[PDB]
């Protein structure tokens, strides 16, 4: 079956973040911060589809054994099944370095980029990650980058299979522990 | 050590696209393991058989 | 993985397709080789560019996706989920069930995959495949496989596989043996009969 997601957005300044991670080790199990760093690359297929087959491929240069992973996400959904999280259509496959040269055949090209570097924590199905986004100038190299923002762009993700609804109760109840610290929202990808 | 697989971080891998699992079974997807390598890594052994073997 | 030799031998004026297969199996029992089960390689073509989206029972997780002659993707299950979504870039192109079905045998870490070739239900050939386990590097153990071929085939002893022309000193890959299987399928699909 085809799986779907649940995304919660936000932006928190780094000076007030130090208390928030104190909660992350105060309720979850004994995990430590990771500070993973990935390279991100936007591609698209100009097929006969009205919406171009646009996808985002990640590759972790810091960790060996993790190959190129393509993520093709769908349009925003206005359904009444989930009113507080993003409902998306996604297919997620990991393939080796034969991805990038193969993508040159159908005209997958330079759209934009954003370099992700930061922490990730989990509790069951919820995955909260706090990462810096980096923008490049002269996009040929990877060293001439800078901070795209000062405020940390914090995200929360929950993965689910096709169906398997009635999830907004548990995420909201677990976020009620952190409501005075964070105010998660379901923002549109546009405007 | 039987508490460790309920406590360690092997089942929390680094990537966002890999939420949980083992590294060998993640390798087995792209790099398909041999039939010996499929069943060698899995191990469900009772305590008492190890005790009587010792 | 291990170095593999793949070929055809026909009915060869003796009874039917499986009579020579049974002759080879009773010759192997005279040698005394034990079995390890069965095997089957199934193929299926797609086109807009000929897509060989193909499978093997030895490694069911290994979904092979090949061009006519380009790169090969030995991909997982989710690639097969993604493959359905196009349907206009790459048409189904049905009726391509050219398969090799048979049994595997073991003799002191030596493996044999021997069986018959069918175009779905109708068998019109015999697939002969010999291999060895610890053959890591390619093009270094062909004397062993040639001796094994002349040991019990007798007539129709093959030699010089097509992937042996792809000379390299690295580890032999399952893609090489797989290539050999699709070249076998190209050899059998022409005669039909």
């Amino acid at each position: 079956i085809n799986m779907m997601e649940y995304l919660l957005q936000g932006s928190v300044l780094d000076h007030s973040l130090e208390s928030l991670i104190h909660r992350l080790r105060g309720l979850c199990d004994n995990m430590e911060p990771e500070t993973f760093l990935d390279h991100e690359m936007v591609f698209l297929l100009k097929g006969q589809q009205a919406s171009p087959f646009v996808l985002r491929a990640r590759r972790s240069m810091d960790r060996a054994g993790a190959p190129w992973h393509l993520r093709y996400l769908g349009q925003p959904e206005m359904g009444d099944k989930n009113r507080h999280a993003l409902v998306r259509n996604c297919v997620d496959i990991a393939t080796s370095e034969n991805l990038t040269d193969f993508l040159m055949e159908m005209g997958f090209r330079m759209d934009h980029e954003f370099v992700a570097k930061g922490h990730l924590f989990r509790k069951g199905i919820m995955k909260i990650m706090v990462y810096k986004i980096f923008r490049i100038l002269v996009p040929g190299n990877t060293d001439s980058t800078e901070a795209l923002s000062l405020s940390y762009l914090v995200e929360l993700s929950v993965v689910a299979p096709a169906g398997q609804d009635m999830v907004s109760d548990d995420m909201k109840n677990f976020a009620e522990q952190l409501k005075p610290l964070v105010h998660l929202e379901k923002i549109d990808p546009k405007r | 050590e039987f508490h460790k697989q309920t406590l360690s971080s092997i089942m929390m891998p680094h990537p966002a696209s890999a939420p949980f699992g083992h590294k060998r079974m993640r390798l087995s997807g792209p790099q398909a393991f041999d039939k010996n390598e499929i069943n060698s890594l899995q191990s469900s052994e009772g305590l008492l058989e190890k005790i009587i073997k010792q | 993985m291990g170095v593999t030799c793949v070929s055809q031998m026909p009915v060869a004026e003796g009874k039917s397709v499986q009579q020579t297969v049974e002759l080879l199996t009773r010759k192997l029992e005279m040698l005394g080789a034990e079995k390890q089960g069965t095997f089957c390689v199934d193929c299926e073509t797609y086109h807009t560019k000929l897509m060989y989206v193909m499978h093997n029972s030895e490694y069911p997780l290994s979904c092979f996706a090949l061009f006519e002659n380009g790169p090969c993707l030995i991909a997982d299950t989710n690639f097969d989920v993604l493959m359905v979504k196009l349907k206009g870039f790459f048409q189904s192109a049905k009726a391509s069930k050219i398969e090799t079905r048979g049994t595997r045998y073991q003799y002191c870490d030596f493996l044999v995959k021997v069986g018959t070739v069918t175009m779905g239900p109708s068998a019109r050939g015999i697939s002969v495949e010999v291999e060895y386990g610890p053959c890591v590097v390619a093009s270094d153990c062909w004397s062993l496989l040639l001796e094994f071929l002349q040991s019990f085939l007798g007539s129709h002893t093959p030699g010089a596989p097509a992937v042996f022309g792809n000379r390299h000193d690295a580890v032999y890959g399952p893609a090489d043996t797989m290539v050999q299987y699709m070249e076998l399928f190209n050899k059998i699909r022409k005669q039909q009969q």
